[PDB]
RNA sequence: GAACAAUAGUAAGCACAAUCAUAGCACAUAAAAACGUUAGGUCAAGGUGUAGCUUAUGGGUUGGAAAGAAAUGGGCUACA
């Protein structure tokens, strides 16, 4: 494992948004799991919610020719979990998600959002004009 | 082989809308602006008109791929109702289940 | 495919009361910018979406607020009108 | 031989067939080394045009429309300008004809 | 001419660190 | 009376895999999921192309593996990397399984364009969930 | 309204590059037009249809080079060879009418 | 081919029932509902057995159709 050290001042994040669509609720407990045993061992400051879950269905008739009494109904439920780790740097971010998704199951999807720290801008920091 | 005849004629207006795309689009600009002179706006409208109409947009229709039914189709997977109902109940569709509520 | 078109976009929260500004300044960086400015929270957003590459965006959303910033400061006749 | 799962995933990867991670999604695209002025601002294209007629209603249009889109390289913007440079110069006949003097 | 070979199972160490056996992603093997 | 992907009552003699014993209005509730990928869920893309793919890769294995295949073959797709699983009957001395193994593998990745895996388990007799 | 209020319209709108000057409803389209991606060009449009040709051409060379077994063509070949026998088979070309 | 103070019935299977879903109960609804019946529906979803077509019952381009004397099925809006 080669490991460098660079002297630029590596990114700090706020808050680091995961989410993880997926179908059967049992995967994504079992990744919960996996994600806050991952998180407690590198000392990353997690919480987890279940934000409210999304069921589509629709109408296709039942048979062939002609029944249009007679119809089929399908659904695709869509359950979630967010990951809400705070006071990130940038490596630690990098690292963990990497682990992360990785080892992220066939039957689901995730979703990231950073938050990233920026003092100001240079020619806004008190020059005017 | 695509599986129907109507097929070829159907991927080949693709092929055309894709190929002359921006001709339309640069031609039809001028023809629905109000700021521009009526005058370019006709002959634009002459212009239009004059490349081949299997190259227009509206005329392309939507089929199930595998079994090229013209009607039924679902958006998402491109397929005729027989067909996907028919992946759906094998349970080939993932994600699909039978609707109960 | 790792294409997903969703990535592009980017968002600038930034708190107003945290900022040099005049006061003939801040109220027309208020007037200027409009909804993205929340008057309960301070905070002046701006997302982008325009250009291809997120670092673009980043750059743009950066222009926005500097120039933002550059514009509000300046009295010119019709403000006097 | 491959010794390891691990080592086959490395080996895919150090080849290109598997992905990076963490995964950005722009990855393999580098849109040529744009930077965002070389999109939004569309200055550069309309220096040759008329200043103050309808052409410049227009193509303010145009550069409004190509400056919020995301779906283009600016190799493909400029051809657009291009091509109505083209074909405005192309009818200068039209253009006097209207009760405006086109340049 | 046919193949009957006994599972890993069978070899397996009490004790033996899972690890090992099961480092990354997998279809899960009965027989191992 | 619903015809949907069922098999009919014999005489009571005829095998059965557990699959093709459940009739569906039974998935996600005792049978699962044949094929795996992220299309399907509330915001995401090209759910069609991972359809016809899965089907072509059905087709596929059927032919390239003669009268060898046992259950339905059971799609993953994860990070970009298909993992396909099949349950295959021993009929062919294993060299064969081999060789296919070796040409399926290389012949998908490169038409699909992304790096395929392949897994044989291999099976005495069908299994039987009923009747028999 | 007011003048006050239109000058910063305009200075608002300038700045974060929309629509400068004052501009119909019915014009607006071509900002729209050009902002978007043409429906024809959509990857979701064009690119709709699998290449058929190359699955069904694919799978049969991969029929004859011995690898691919197709008990669809099998089953069309056999009846085929069944038709011929009978005595009805397909015509030469050209030959069945006229004759 | 049953009688339970029982008289020749035993039997795993598939149905019903039971459980699942409608985010906790319960009920309700959803779903499910065999064997057969109606030679019920559909060779225009697709695929096929038998037959026919092969300088054509095949493949293309250009136009053209979907008019109302009525008669009736279902809707919508009213009659305040
Ligand atoms: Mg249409
Ligand atoms: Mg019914
Ligand atoms: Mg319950
Ligand atoms: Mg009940
Ligand atoms: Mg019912
Ligand atoms: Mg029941
Ligand atoms: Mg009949
Ligand atoms: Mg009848
Ligand atoms: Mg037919
Ligand atoms: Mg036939
Ligand atoms: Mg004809
Ligand atoms: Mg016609
Ligand atoms: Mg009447
Ligand atoms: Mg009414």
């Amino acid at each position: 494992p080669e490991i460098t050290i660079s002297d630029e001042p590596d990114t700090l994040y706020k808050r680091l948004s995961v989410l993880v669509k997926g179908h059967d609720k049992a995967v994504l407990d079992s990744y919960e799991y996996f994600a806050v045993l991952a998180a407690k061992e590198l000392g990353i400051s997690i919480k987890v919610h279940e934000p409210p879950r999304k069921i589509e269905r629709f109408t296709l008739l039942k048979s062939v020719h002609i029944f249009k009494k007679h119809r089929v109904q399908y659904e695709m439920r869509t359950l979630y979990r967010c990951l809400e780790l705070e006071h990130l740097t940038g490596s630690t971010a990098d690292v963990y998600l990497e682990y992360i998704q990785r080892n992220l199951p066939e039957g689901v999807a995730m979703e990231v959002t950073k938050t990233k720290l920026e003092q100001l801008p240079e020619h806004i920091r008190k020059p005017i004009w | 082989y695509y599986v129907d005849w109507k097929m070829l004629r159907d991927v080949k207006r693709r092929k055309m809308a894709y190929e002359y795309a921006d001709e339309r689009l640069r031609i039809n600009s001028l023809r629905k602006n109000t700021i521009l002179p009526k005058d370019l706006q006709e002959v634009a409208d002459e212009e239009i008109a004059s490349l081949p109409r299997d190259s227009c947009p509206v005329r392309i229709r939507n089929r199930c791929v595998m079994t090229s039914r013209p009607r039924g189709v679902k958006r998402r997977w491109r397929l005729s109702r027989i067909v996907f109902r028919h992946l759906a109940d094998h349970g080939q569709l993932s994600g699909v289940q039978r609707a109960m509520w | 495919s790792i294409r997903n078109p969703k990535a592009r976009v980017v968002t600038l929260r930034v708190k107003l009361s945290s900022l040099n500004l005049d006061d003939h300044a801040k109220k027309k960086l208020i007037k200027l910018v409009g909804d993205r400015y929340c008057k309960s929270t301070d905070v002046l957003t701006i997302k982008t979406d325009r250009c291809p590459l997120k670092r673009q965006n980043y750059d743009y959303a950066v222009y926005l607020l500097t120039v933002l910033y550059h514009e509000s400061w300046k009295t010119e006749e019709w403000e006097k009108k | 031989p491959f010794q390891n799962g691990f080592e086959e995933m490395i080996q895919w990867t150090k080849e290109g067939k598997l992905w990076e991670f963490p995964i950005n999604n722009e990855a393999g695209f580098d849109d040529d080394g744009s930077e965002f002025h070389e999109h939004i601002f569309l200055d550069k294209y309309l220096q040759d045009f008329p200043k103050q007629g309808p052409i410049r209603h227009f193509m303010e249009l145009v550069t409004c429309g190509l400056s919020k889109n995301p779906y283009l390289s600016v190799k493909q913007k400029v051809e657009h300008i291009e091509w109505f440079r083209n074909y405005f110069n192309e009818k200068r006949v039209i253009l006097k004809e209207s009760g405006i003097q086109l340049n | 001419r046919r193949k009957a070979l006994p599972p890993r199972t069978e070899k397996m160490a009490v004790d033996q660190d899972w690890p090992s056996v099961y480092p990354v992603a997998a279809p899960f093997k009965p027989s191992a | 009376k619903n015809r949907a992907a069922r098999v009919r009552v014999s005489k009571g003699d005829k095998p059965v895999t557990y699959e093709e014993a459940h009739a569906p209005h039974y998935i996600a509730h005792r049978k699962g999921w044949l094929s795996l990928h992220t299309g399907n869920l509330d915001g995401e893309d090209h759910a069609a192309e991972r359809t016809v793919e899965d089907v072509f890769l059905r087709k596929f294995m059927l032919g390239t593996f003669p009268g060898c295949l046992a259950d339905q073959l059971v799609l993953k797709r994860r990070a970009n990397q298909l993992e396909i699983c099949a349950l295959v009957l021993r009929q062919l001395p294993p060299h064969k399984f081999y060789f296919l193994v070796g040409y399926s593998e290389t012949l998908l990745s490169h038409f699909y364009k992304c790096p395929v895996h392949l897994h044989l388990q291999t099976v005495p007799s069908k299994v039987v969930y009923k009747y028999i | 309204l007011s003048e006050y209020a239109v000058r910063m319209s305009r200075l608002s709108a300038r700045l974060f590059g929309e629509v400068a000057r004052p501009t119909d409803s019915k014009s607006m389209k071509v900002v729209k037009l050009f902002s978007e991606q043409p429906l024809a060009k959509r990857k979701e449009t064009y690119d709709w249809y699998p290449n058929h040709n190359t699955y069904f051409a694919l799978m049969g060379t991969l029929r004859f080079l011995g690898l691919y077994r197709d008990e669809h063509q099998d089953f069309r070949d056999e009846q085929l060879r069944l038709k011929k026998l009978r005595g009805k088979g397909k015509p030469r070309k050209g030959e069945g009418k006229r004759a």
